[PDB]
C-alpha cells in the first residue's frame, strides 16, 4: 500500500453505509457465484436472486463481513496478522476454497462502483483492488 | 459458462441499455485494467497508455463493438468469434487470467454508469457471458 492508497481506502470507507454495502456484497456473491450458497444453508431459502437479496440473515452476515474489513483498514500494514484467526476459521472449520476470497473482493468493488458512480474513478479502484488482493491473501495465509 | 435463456435475455437488455456508450465504456474498462493490474500493459508495448490516449479510446471501441457482435450471436459464439480467438489464443497467447481482469473491469464500468440496470441477476448473467467470451478467446478450436 502506498500512502495514497491508504488515504483513498480510509477516505472512501468513511462514506460507505456498511449495513447496505455489506448486505449487497454478500447477496451479490451468492447470486453471481451460486456455489457459495452451500456455505450458508442455515440462512434459509437461497433458491432465487430475489430470495437471496431480501434474506435478513444474508444482510446481517454481510454487515459483519464488511465490519471486519473496516476494522482492518486501521491495520493496513498488518493485514496478515489482523486476519490470521479468521484465516484459520475459513480453512479449518468452514473449508472455503481461497479462490472465493478473490470473488468476494471483486463483488465488493462492484458494489462500491454502484454506490459511488463516477467518484469510483480508475485511480480509486486501483487502490481498492490492492485492498481486496491483500485481504484475500491474508485470509488465505493459513491455508 | 453455459448461458440460460434468462441469461441471454438479461445480457441483451443490459447491453442494449449500454447502446451508444459501448465504445466509451470499453475504453474506461481498459483504463481501469491498466491501472489496477499493470501486468496487463505488457500486451500493449506499442500503445500510448496514458489517460485519454487516442490508441486506448480506439481500442475500447473495438472491444465494445466485438462484445456487441458477441451479444448478437450469443447462441453461436464459437463460430462468430473464431477470428478473434485466432488473434488472442494463437497470435497473442494471452494468459487466461487477463480475461478475468478485463471482464471484472467491464463489470465495474457498467456498475459505475448504470447502477439501476446492474441488478444482481443482470450482474450474474453478464459475468457468465463474459466468461463464455473469455473461454472462446482462449481456446484453439
Ligand atoms: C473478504 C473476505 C471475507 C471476510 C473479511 C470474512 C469475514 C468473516 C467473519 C468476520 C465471520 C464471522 C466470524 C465469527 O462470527 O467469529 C465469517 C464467518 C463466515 N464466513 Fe467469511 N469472510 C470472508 C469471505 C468468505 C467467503 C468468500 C465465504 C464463503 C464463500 C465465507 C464464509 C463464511 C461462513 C460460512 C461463515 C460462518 C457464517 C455463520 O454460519 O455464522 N466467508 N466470515
Ligand atoms: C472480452 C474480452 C476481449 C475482447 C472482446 C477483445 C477484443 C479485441 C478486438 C476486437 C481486437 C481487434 C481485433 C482486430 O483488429 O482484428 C483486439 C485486439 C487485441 N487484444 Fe483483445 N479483447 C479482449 C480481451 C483482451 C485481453 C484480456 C487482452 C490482454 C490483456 C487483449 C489484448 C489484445 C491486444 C494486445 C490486441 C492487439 C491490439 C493492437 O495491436 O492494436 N485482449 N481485442
Amino acid at each position: 500500500f502506498t500512502e495514497e492508497d491508504k488515504a483513498t481506502i480510509t477516505s472512501l470507507w468513511g462514506k460507505v453505509n456498511v449495513e447496505d454495502a455489506g448486505g449487497e456484497t454478500l447477496g451479490r456473491l451468492l447470486v453471481v457465484y451460486p456455489w457459495t450458497q452451500r456455505f450458508f444453508d442455515s440462512f434459509g431459502n437461497l433458491s432465487s436472486a430475489s430470495a437471496i437479496m431480501g434474506n435478513p440473515k444474508v444482510k446481517a452476515h454481510g454487515k459483519k463481513v464488511l465490519t471486519s474489513l473496516g476494522d482492518a483498514i486501521k491495520h493496513l500494514d498488518d493485514l496478515k496478522g489482523t486476519f490470521a484467526q479468521l484465516s484459520e476459521l475459513h480453512c479449518d472449520k468452514l473449508h472455503v476454497d481461497p479462490e472465493n476470497f478473490k470473488l468476494l473482493g471483486n463483488v465488493l468493488v462492484t458494489v462500491l462502483a454502484i454506490h459511488f458512480g463516477k467518484e469510483f474513478t480508475p485511480e480509486v479502484q486501483a487502490s481498492w483492488q490492492k485492498m481486496v488482493t491483500g485481504v484475500a491473501s491474508a485470509l488465505s495465509s493459513r491455508y | 459458462m453455459v448461458l440460460s435463456p434468462a441469461d441471454k435475455t438479461n445480457v441483451e437488455a443490459a447491453w442494449g441499455k449500454v447502446g451508444a456508450h459501448a465504445g466509451e465504456y470499453g475504453a474506461e474498462a481498459l483504463e481501469r485494467m491498466f491501472l489496477s493490474f499493470p501486468t496487463t500493459k505488457t500486451y500493449f508495448p506499442h500503445f500510448d497508455l496514458s489517460h485519454g490516449s487516442a490508441q486506448v479510446e480506439g481500442h475500447g471501441k473495438k472491444v465494445a463493438d466485438a462484445l456487441t457482435n458477441a451479444v448478437a450471436h450469443v447462441d453461436d459464439m464459437p463460430d462468430a468469434l473464431s477470428a478473434l480467438s485466432d488473434l488472442h489464443a494463437h497470435e497473442l497467447r494471452v494468459d487466461p487470467v487477463n480475461f478475468k481482469l478485463l471482464s471484472h473491469c467491464l463489470l465495474v464500468t457498467l456498475a459505475a454508469h448504470l447502477p439501476a440496470e446492474f441488478t444482481p441477476a443482470v450482474h450474474a448473467s453478464l459475468d457468465k457471458f463474459l466468461a463464455s467470451v473469455s473461454t472462446v478467446l482462449t481456446s484453439k478450436y
